[PDB]
């Protein structure tokens, strides 16, 4: 399905 | 009595000694996160946690009872959310995971951290006693967001919780929740932001689309910032959380002196290092209930100390070029005398 990301990358 | 003065210096020095096996565990909850203004969850200079002094290769389901002795919860009735230091400068709570993370130790758990900070959710005691429950969390398919309400007349923020809620789920279905939280009327006009970091703010421009797609890098312990879609916010100095933040991130604390009154103590003004002329005149001339067009300001003079060259009243330039040859350390200060009428 739609998933969160593992990590934030900004 | 003496000996019991050498039995406290003594059993002190084993819990020095034994410090190494030991970690705190600070623990903060939902009641911490209210009337913050700041970005995140809380200010760690002005915030309070339950510590615990807990051994570094304990167990988890054992912190997890001890807590739930401690402070009064039962233990399914309450959900960890350890703290998280983000590359982007910014603590979140962050998942943890019960499940594949079961069977390993404490300290291994917060990544070699210590202290180790986390955010306990439990249900309201008050609506627990009315039936209430904690719900379950498909981590997979849940995802948990923090509500934050900006009032523009007031200037401030207002928490309004955190929510569960399915990542497929659309922006315009949580509208409600946040009109409800905000104590707002239904179907009210709204605007929504993320607060993603510190001076970034982005809005959200499709509410039609899933969470997923709606926040840049969907997580948990994501922040929608939100605020009424009126009129009279043109009438306020920060319509906009974005705005908000940036006033916020270039606020700048500033000491103003009389040239003219020798050793003066003046004045600390609290500012915006990207004003102009203009919106620093304005501001002090207030704290000097004064017209700004009797303030003759004067530059720093880098190196030594005392007022420097005079300002003139078409400087271009903002407040952080007046105060670029501060060191860090160095309190900023800006010299000032009053004109002729
Ligand atoms: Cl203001
Ligand atoms: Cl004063």
């Amino acid at each position: 399905g739609p998933r969160k990301c593992a990590r934030k990358t900004r | 009595r003496l000996q019991e003065e050498k039995r406290i210096e003594a059993q002190k020095r084993k819990e020095r000694q034994e410090a190494h096996l030991y970690m705190q565990v600070q623990i903060v909850a939902e009641d911490q996160f209210c009337g913050h203004q700041g970005n995140d969850m809380y200010d760690e200079e002005k915030v309070k946690y339950t510590v615990f002094k807990v051994l570094k290769n304990s167990s988890l389901a054992e912190f997890v009872q001890s807590l739930s002795q401690t402070m009064g919860f039962p233990q399914d009735q309450i959900r960890l959310w350890p703290m998280q230091a983000r590359s982007n400068g910014t603590k979140r709570p962050a998942m943890l995971d019960n499940e594949a993370d079961g069977n390993k130790t404490m300290i291994e758990l917060s990544d070699n951290e210590n202290p180790w900070t986390i955010f306990l959710e439990t249900v309201d005691p008050e609506l627990a006693a009315s039936g209430a429950t904690l719900p379950k969390f498909d981590k997979d398919h849940d995802v948990m967001l923090f509500l934050k309400m900006y009032d523009p007349k007031t200037r401030s923020l207002n928490y309004c919780g955190h929510i569960y809620t399915p990542i497929s789920c659309k922006i315009r279905d949580l509208l409600p929740v946040m009109c409800d939280r905000a104590g707002f009327i239904q179907d009210t006009s709204l605007i929504l932001y993320e607060e993603v970091k510190p001076n970034l703010t982005e809005r959200i421009q499709d509410y039609d689309v899933s969470l997923d797609k709606a926040l840049d890098e969907l997580m948990d312990g994501d922040i929608i910032v939100f605020q009424k879609d009126d009129p009279e916010n043109d009438n306020s100095e920060l319509p906009t959380a974005k705005e908000y933040f940036r006033d916020l991130y270039h606020r700048v604390d500033v000491i103003f002196c009389d040239k003219t009154i020798p050793n003066d103590p003046g004045f600390v003004v609290t500012l915006s290092n990207r004003m102009n002329y203009f919106q620093v005149a304005k501001t002090v001339a207030q704290r000097l209930n004064t017209d700004p067009m009797l303030l003759q300001f004067f530059k720093s003079q880098g190196y030594r100390d005392g007022p420097g060259n005079p300002l003139r009243h078409n400087y271009e330039g903002t407040l952080r070029d007046l105060l670029q040859f501060f060191k860090p350390r160095q309190p900023k200060k800006l010299y000032y005398q009053q004109l002729k009428m």
